[PDB]
């Protein structure tokens, strides 16, 4: 009956962020201190709520999302924030409710060469909606002349590949993230924490 | 075809502001990432600012809280708007389609630029000086002569010798800007020194925006 | 932070020769660079993008390479249309910092500068200032000292110098450099010098005057 933070945090391989993921953590006993006195983490912010207390919390419904984006962008997964992953991405709300945890990847995510299976949405009309998710691929048309699927002048591939070399700055080495999105509705609690 | 036209650029005072257009063609604007960057004279390129599709604007740090970058979907043209200028603002101004942070494309099309100049100097016709040919120590064939266009604004001057006669061998050198804000340049000929009691050597000086058109005759130097 | 070091300031070819121009980050960027060419008057042009994809229209002896932090630009074989300033840029993060420049020149043979000394005219005296000029004339390479002494004493923070685009017919530069003193300091002093250094001369040539036709 614990809840598996493990299968999360510690998961072998991490989504795409414009594919990020989302685990519906429900009917369980979870122990945040295991997170909280960790100090494995660059990032771990908390809004809505203090992270020493979540063990003593009640929620029903907890949402753990998680993707890969560069150490320069976390700052971007955090309310009221913009740039090409805020934007395009993974888009969090004002009135966000929850943690924002996130530690250096580059000795699983990077690779001589560079790894081209991560990827990040580049162009997009319009902003997304938060926890909006937006996985197509289809052909960007920048100009007056319909691409029709093919790529070219004035039509884009919308997603870019980030290519993460062991060799990068610091803050453009690949980091996961993870999200913890607390619901609080009019229904029973199925998250709990020690008691 | 695509085309960036600029606009808008021109003469200002420190803490004064002006607003750059470039309305574009072959592509849209509102569906791109768009960036100004500028050009300080003699010097490099400079990215200034950038919007995104979904309106995200960012600014290089020198220029945030004073530019704003926006954009007119129905007209698809691109606007800066610059306040409290300051003289370092001074540059050939650019629009170009793209942006510089996680795209890897670049700025693949560019506007022809539009300059802007910050300055408190006031417009003023140069004065023109001889720079006599050195006759008490004759060279062994060759002179040199000249004159030196001081203390005018804005750019440019135009200098010809003899009324476009004189071609061969002149040197316009390119204005300095003063600690006073005003310019200067000289204008300089090589002649045969044989030439220097027999020839006529006068340097046309114009100086359109105070309407000045010298001419300076210049003369070996009388002992 | 990155620092982009872009390299050689100034490049000396020929029309046919093979050129390398190269950039370097303080860290690692991946392919996140391009490499323009700009003329003088003109806007800038890309050449290249993703540090080694050659943008539609360009010439295909222009070509990139490199990933990380030590990219170069190559040049197969030169065109006389080719002369011009290449910039590299960063595009990894704001504020997309350019290279600074190098300017591809024309190549040709060591050329001395003639040097020219101008005092003062009388009329420019007359409202009180003094501009002293110092002229080298269609000499090669550019690099050049041009040195004020005023009775001996070596000149700094009085003088501005600016230097012609390379000749179109024989590849030469010309360079003016200007002494500016008020007349009062001016007159204060006997012997206007400006010493001229160039790899043409054996030794530095000076030109000099006395204040009053001494
Ligand atoms: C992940 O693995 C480490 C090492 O086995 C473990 O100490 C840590 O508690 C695990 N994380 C979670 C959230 O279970």
């Amino acid at each position: 009956n614990l809840c598996p933070f493990g299968e999360v945090f510690n998961a072998t391989r991490f989504a795409s962020v414009y594919a990020w993921n989302r685990k519906r953590i429900s009917n369980c006993v979870a122990d945040y201190s295991v997170l909280y006195n960790s100090a494995s983490f660059s990032t771990f912010k908390c809004y809505g709520v203090s992270p020493t207390k979540l063990n003593d919390l009640c929620f029903t419904n907890v949402y753990a999302d998680s993707f890969v984006i560069r150490g320069d962008e976390v700052r971007q997964i955090a309310p009221g924030q913009t740039g090409k992953i805020a934007d395009y991405n993974y888009k969090l709300p004002d009135d966000f409710t929850g943690c924002v945890i996130a530690w250096n990847s580059n000795n699983l995510d990077s690779k001589v060469g560079g790894n081209y299976n991560y990827l990040y949405r580049l162009f997009r009309k319009s902003n997304l909606k938060p926890f909006e998710r937006d996985i197509s691929t289809e052909i960007y048309q920048a100009g007056s002349t319909p691409c029709n699927g093919v790529e070219g002048f004035n039509c884009y591939f919308p997603l870019q590949s980030y290519g993460f070399q062991p060799t990068n700055g610091v803050g453009y080495q690949p980091y996961r993230v993870v999200v913890l999105s607390f619901e609080l509705l009019h229904a029973p609690a199925t998250v709990c924490g020690p008691k | 075809e695509v085309q960036l036209v600029e606009s808008g650029g021109g003469l200002i005072q420190p803490g004064g502001s002006l607003r750059l257009s470039c309305a574009a063609s072959g592509f849209t604007v509102s569906s791109n990432y768009m960036s100004w960057v500028r050009q300080a004279p003699g010097k490099g390129l400079e990215w200034v600012s950038v919007i995104y599709s979904g309106g995200t604007t960012y600014y290089a740090d020198s220029v945030k809280g004073r530019f704003t970058i926006s954009r007119d979907n129905s007209k698809n043209t691109l606007y800066l708007q610059m306040n409290s200028l300051r003289a370092e603002d001074t540059a050939v101004y650019y629009c170009a389609r793209g942006d510089v942070s996680g795209y890897r494309y670049g700025l693949d099309y560019w506007g022809q630029g539009t300059l802007v100049t910050v300055s408190g100097a006031s417009t003023k016709g140069p004065s023109v000086f001889p720079l006599a040919p050195s006759s008490k120590s004759t060279s062994g064939g060759t002179a040199a002569l000249g004159c030196l266009v001081k203390d005018y604004f804005p750019e440019p001057v135009t200098v010809s010798w003899n009324s476009g006669a004189l071609t061969s061998g002149v040197h316009t050198f390119p204005a300095v800007l003063q600690s006073s804000g005003l310019y200067s340049l000289s204008s300089v000929v090589t002649v045969p020194s044989s030439s220097l009691g027999t020839q006529t050597y006068i340097c046309n000086v114009n100086h359109k925006p105070s309407n000045t058109k010298v001419d300076k005759r210049v003369e070996p130097k009388s002992c | 932070d990155i620092q982009l070091t872009q390299s050689p300031s100034s490049l000396s070819a020929s029309v046919g020769d093979r050129v390398t121009i190269t950039c370097r980050a303080s860290q690692g960027i991946s392919s996140y660079l391009a490499w323009y060419q700009q003329k003088p008057g003109k806007a800038p042009k890309l050449l290249i993008y993703a540090a080694s994809t050659l943008e539609n229209g360009v010439p295909s002896r222009f070509s990139g390479s490199g990933s990380g932090t030590d990219f170069t630009l190559t040049i197969s074989s030169l065109q006389p249309e080719d002369f011009a300033t290449y910039y590299c840029q960063q595009l990894n993060s704001y504020p997309g910092t350019f290279g600074q420049g190098t300017k591809l020149e024309i190549k040709r043979t060591v050329a001395a500068p003639s040097v020219f000394i101008f005092p003062p005219s009388d009329e420019q005296l007359k409202s009180g200032t003094a501009s002293v000029v110092c002229l080298l004339n269609n000499f090669y390479p550019r690099e050049a000292k041009v040195q004020w002494k005023v009775d001996n004493a070596l000149q700094s923070g009085n003088s501005q110098e600016s230097v012609t685009e390379q000749d179109s017919k024989d590849s030469t530069y010309s360079l003016s450099s200007t002494l500016t003193l008020s007349k009062a300091d001016y007159e204060k002093h006997k012997v206007y010098a400006c010493e001229v250094t160039h790899q043409g001369l054996s030794s530095p040539v000076t030109k000099s005057f006395n204040r009053g036709e001494c």
